[PDB]
């Protein structure tokens, strides 16, 4: 016991960073959800006769 | 004391990751459909595939990994 | 020894918990990459619409029936006019199928059209009626559409009209389902459906209900005598007052909904057929579904709705 | 930055080119033992066939 | 984030130098395959010694 | 239009490869330095100690002491004036004729010499340290005696001076000064050596030997005032935060404009040190120009006195 109080940090960065990716993706997703709603309105028109 | 407080985070995390891994499936589909739904509106249509075998290969994991915790 | 116990191994089972948790979160990044890229390429394609040259053929009529009698005898798009106080409109008549005179009022075959529409687009109709067959001047092939409500209502409201429904699984077997009686009502009667005189290889999902659900649980998958509802207009058989008991939710098709369905041809076109609970937007069964022949998690490859007036006896 | 991190992982690209080359060197590491035993196995019995000949050829002197 | 980028960068660059280190032991792979020919070196000298022994046996049984 | 420079886009690769393998070399450098300055700060929880057994033989200075039978090099205690509290001091009783009273020493950079005005007046550093297993401190420490203290030692009469120094190759050379005087504080410890002789070049009266004309005359220490990083008395009467000879973390000295020598300079290891190593891009190290150069800091460096016969 010495680094059994040091590895909790080597494995605490790897929590706050994992949560960081996640939180970005949950934002990046709620962003691509707007950009789909903008492809819906664009695909309602029947082929031009 | 500390190593116990970690799991509380490392599980609220992993339960959130499966919740996101869900929507990345629901979306990838909702997308493959809404693009197909353009074939008859727009001059060109995007020629694509959907690899689901991947999603259920890393849904195979995560769960196969969700072991016990710290109770006994 | 009950004190030489400490879990030092929570240092070999945590590496193998981020060795995965990152191999997953970063593999979802490179996915949001690819989806962002595609919704962009198509968004650029959708600057310039597709084109059709639909040369309305000579012979008209009231309905696709008249048109076959009136010497029109191949399957393509025609214009028709029921009553005189109605502006004419186009339609694809099936002439080859059985004895012709078939007024196609719904079609699916490649998902090419969105069906997750509000009340109004369903009231007016929507989608492609037909498409320029290869290198010809007449639109010979049909396109996915829904001929619209007001139009489909009156078109039966006239005299005895018989309904027909074909469909296909992704292996290429088909079935049908005739209904020697058919009625859709006006608007203030919430476009109330009503059928009878069933026969055919697909199972009377519209009057009897689902083949698998029984008792009270089947009496709720009955489409007969049902009002019409869309994701913005709630007119389903539910009377539990909550925005979580609507049969039609966002991005779901409009149909005659009870509690809820034995069949939905206005579903969402899931490719490959097989579609699980965690693919659906709401987790529900919202696809091109005819329960009585394929279950609850199967979206039909093809599905059409053709009608004709009542004569054969 | 995250895009950079993720870009530099990667990582596994190089790691699993060893998880697929180390074991290749390990399968042949038991082919060091499972062969340097059978190689020196062949030796002791080979040496003992030499001894059976000598403690036998002397009896040919007793013939005549 | 950066801490991570760097951590990954370096571990990658460390791995670059380890993949080149194992591939000099792949040199000594064609040395083990060079011992199946050194097995047959003694396997054939055994078949060669064996047939010498029972050629001597044929002779002692005929002087009795 | 064969002028397409998609080539300018296949050396940005080779470029960014470098500029990352540089910026992320320097990052893991600040790693080791964050780490080490942390470790030293822990060793510096508890002071180093010495047990210094004051010898019996006293006096006014280290000559008296060698005349009074005290015949080995170690710390002694001395009291030059009656009304001036006695103080410890190291004496060299072995060089030329003994009787030397060391007032400045350098040999391992075990002391921070870049100190303020006040800490230059009193003095600072280790006067000596316990040797081997012996009970007397018979080895010298790095120190500056003290201005006040050096002022009066010389102002007592004809005081000579010896200056020793070693390079890192193993060579030594001396620099005598038959005369030597340092005034008090209201006279800004004004030096003034003379009667020079020796093998290390009169850096103090002549200026730097590789200089010329006026630009050499302005590197003469002789007759200079004394200045330290917080108190300025160099040649530059031009007041500006840019024209000081003694800048932050640089030894106080008899600075002109600026120096032919600074033994109160900083202890660069190895010897050779260049402009990018210096905090201020100056020649702030342990330098005696007239022998080694301008970018070379000395291995050893000692300043001893002993009244003149």
């Amino acid at each position: 016991i010495m680094k059994y109080e040091a590895s909790i940090l080597t494995h605490d960065s790897s929590i706050r960073y994992l949560q960081e990716i996640y939180n970005s993706n949950n934002q990046k997703i709620v962003n691509l959800k707007e950009k789909v709603a903008q492809l819906e309105a664009q695909c309602q028109e029947p082929c031009k006769d | 004391r500390k190593v116990i407080e970690k799991v509380q985070h490392i599980q609220l995390l992993q339960k959130n990751v499966r919740a996101q891994l869900v929507d990345m499936k629901r979306l990838e589909v909702d997308i493959d459909i809404k693009i197909r739904s353009c074939r008859g509106s727009c001059s060109r249509a995007l020629a694509r595939e959907v690899d689901l075998k991947d999603y259920e290969d890393q849904q195979k994991q995560l769960e196969q990994v969700i072991a016990k915790d710290l109770l006994p | 020894k009950h004190q030489l116990y400490i879990d030092e191994t929570v240092n070999s089972n945590i590496p193998t918990n981020l060795r995965v948790l990152r191999s997953i979160l970063e593999n979802l990044r490179s996915k949001i990459q690819k989806l962002e890229s595609d919704v962009s390429a198509q968004m650029e394609y959708c600057r310039t619409p597709c084109t059709v040259s639909c040369n309305i053929p000579v012979v008209s009529g009231k309905e696709c029936e008249e048109i076959i009698r009136k010497g029109g005898e191949t399957s393509e798009m025609y214009l028709i006019q029921p009553d005189s106080s109605v502006k004419p409109y186009r339609v694809y008549c099936d002439m080859n199928t059985e004895n012709g005179g078939w007024t196609v009022i719904q079609n699916r075959q490649d998902g090419s059209v969105d069906f997750g529409r509000k009340w109004d687009p369903y009231k007016q109709g929507f989608g492609n009626v037909a498409t320029n067959t290869d290198g010809k001047n007449y639109c010979g092939l049909p396109g996915e559409y829904w001929l619209g409500n007001d139009k489909i209502s009156q078109l039966t409201r006239m005299g005895p009209t018989e309904l027909l429904i074909e469909m296909e699984d992704w292996k290429g077997d088909k079935v049908k389902a005739h209904y020697g009686g058919f009625t859709v009502q006006n608007e203030a009667n919430k476009y109330q459906i009503s059928v009878n005189k069933y026969r055919g290889t697909a199972g009377n999902a519209l009057m009897d209900g689902a083949s698998q659900l029984m008792g009270e649980n089947r009496t709720m998958t009955i489409h007969n005598g049902m009002f019409f509802s869309t994701y913005d207009r709630d007119n389903d058989g539910w009377l539990t007052s909550d925005p979580r008991k609507q049969c039609s939710k966002e991005d779901g098709g409009g149909w005659w909904y009870n509690r809820c369905h034995a069949a939905n041809p206005n579903g969402r076109y899931y490719w490959g057929g097989q579609y699980t609970w965690d693919m659906a937007k709401h987790g529900t069964d919202d696809g091109v579904v005819w329960m009585n022949w394929k279950g609850s998690w199967y979206s039909m490859r093809k599905m059409s709705m053709k009608i004709r007036p009542f004569f054969p006896q | 930055a995250i895009d950079q991190a993720s870009q530099d992982y990667n990582r596994a690209n190089v790691l699993e080119k060893e998880l697929e080359a180390i074991t290749r060197e390990q399968e042949i590491n038991r082919n060091l033992l499972g062969n340097a035993k059978l190689e020196l196995d062949q030796l002791s019995s080979e040496k003992e066939q030499l001894t059976i000949e000598k403690a036998k050829l002397e009896e040919e002197k007793q013939i005549s």
